[PDB]
C-alpha cells in the first residue's frame, strides 16, 4: 500500500547514511 | 549484528521485538507487514532439539523500537499475539527448511514516524533484486560478537552465489535459502548472530523506491567468521503460504 | 534482565 516507505525518509525526501550503498551494488 | 553500526532513528520502521514475559528477555527480531501481521523465523518459537516451543501466551511484540533494553515511553507498542502460523513443511529435523511464521497481533497498531510496514515482494521485484553482488540489510539488537549493544545496529551485506553458498557448509542448502556476506577476499566484513534471529534482510527498490524483505535470518554456523555466510529464509519463495493464511484467517 | 520493566 504505502509499505517500505518510511515517515522520517523516502516521506521527506531524506536519504540514510549507507543506503547509497544498496542502490550502488544494483 | 557483527561488525555493523548504530541505525538512525526510524531507519526501519517494521523492526520487531520478540520479548518474552517471564523471564523478561530478547527472543528474536521480526518484521511488521501490516497493521496486523508479523512475520519471524520458526526457529523463534519451535526448536524442539533444544526444547523450545512458544505458544502466544509467552510473548509479547515491541514495535517502535530503539534502545534494546529501554521501555520507550511514548514511542514503542507492545502487542499482544492472538495465534501463531508456523509453515507446516518447516525441517526443523535437517535444515530450517521453511523457518518462517506468521504472527497475528489481538489489536491492529497505529502507524507513526516510528512504526512502518514492509513490503512483500511481488516476482518482478524478486527477480530484479535477489542478485548475487547486490546488497541487502539486516538489522538487530542480536550480539555484537560470535556484547549487545544499546541500540538496532545495521549492516549492508551482499548477495552471495548458490554454488559458494553450498561450498562453506556442510549442511544441505535449499531454494527456500539465500546466503549473505563477504568473501574472504572483500576486506569488508558482517554477520547477523544470535539473536538476530527472525529479522529482516531488506532491499530497496531502485524502481519506485520501496523497501521490500527480501530474506528473514535463519541460520549460520558461528558470527562473521571468515569464508562462512549467513543462510536468510527466501521471502519470495514462501509468500504463496504467506498469501495464504493472510486471506484465511 | 539487562531490560527496564514494562507496565
Ligand atoms: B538465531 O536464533 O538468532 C540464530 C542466529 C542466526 C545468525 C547466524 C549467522 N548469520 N551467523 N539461528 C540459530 O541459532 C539456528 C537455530 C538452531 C540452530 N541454528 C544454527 O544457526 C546452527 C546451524 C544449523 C543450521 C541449520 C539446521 C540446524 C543447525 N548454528 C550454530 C552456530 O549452532
Amino acid at each position: 500500500a504505502d509499505c517500505g516507505l518510511r515517515p522520517l525518509f523516502e516521506k521527506k525526501s531524506l536519504e540514510d547514511k549507507t543506503e547509497r550503498e544498496l542502490l550502488e551494488s544494483y | 549484528i557483527v561488525e555493523g553500526s548504530d541505525a538512525e532513528i526510524g531507519m526501519s520502521p517494521w523492526q520487531v521485538m520478540l520479548f518474552r514475559k517471564s523471564p523478561q528477555e530478547l527472543l528474536c527480531g521480526a518484521s511488521l507487514i501490516s497493521d496486523r501481521w508479523v512475520l519471524t523465523a520458526a526457529h523463534c518459537l519451535l526448536y524442539p532439539p533444544w526444547d523450545k516451543n512458544f505458544t502466544e501466551n509467552d510473548l509479547l511484540v515491541r514495535i517502535g523500537k530503539h534502545s534494546r533494553t529501554r521501555y520507550e515511553r511514548n514511542i514503542e507498542k507492545i502487542s499482544m499475539l492472538e495465534k501463531i502460523y508456523i509453515h507446516p513443511r518447516y525441517n526443523w529435523r535437517e535444515n530450517l527448511d521453511r523457518d518462517i511464521a506468521l504472527m497475528k497481533l489481538k489489536k491492529p497498531v497505529a502507524f507513526s514516524d516510528y512504526i512502518h510496514p514492509v513490503c512483500l515482494p511481488d516476482r518482478e521485484t524478486a527477480a530484479s533484486l535477489l542478485q548475487a553482488g547486490y546488497k541487502g540489510r539486516v538489522t538487530g539488537w542480536g550480539n555484537l560478537k560470535e556484547g549487545q549493544p544499546s541500540v538496532l545496529q545495521v549492516v549492508n551485506l551482499p548477495i552471495v552465489e548458490r554454488p559458494v553458498c553450498k561450498d562453506s557448509t556442510r549442511i544441505r542448502i535449499t531454494d527456500n535459502m539465500f546466503c549473505a556476506g563477504y568473501k574472504p577476499d572483500e576486506g569488508k566484513r558482517g554477520d547477523a548472530c544470535e539473536g538476530d534471529s527472525g529479522g529482516p534482510f531488506v532491499m530497496k527498490s531502485p524502481f519506485n523506491n520501496r523497501w521490500y524483505q527480501m530474506g528473514i535470518v535463519s541460520w549460520g554456523e558461528g558470527c562473521d567468521r571468515d569464508g562462512k555466510y549467513g543462510f536468510y529464509t527466501h521471502v519470495f519463495r514462501l509468500k504463496k503460504w504467506i498469501q495464504k493464511v493472510i486471506d484465511q484467517f | 534482565g539487562d531490560f527496564e520493566e514494562i507496565p
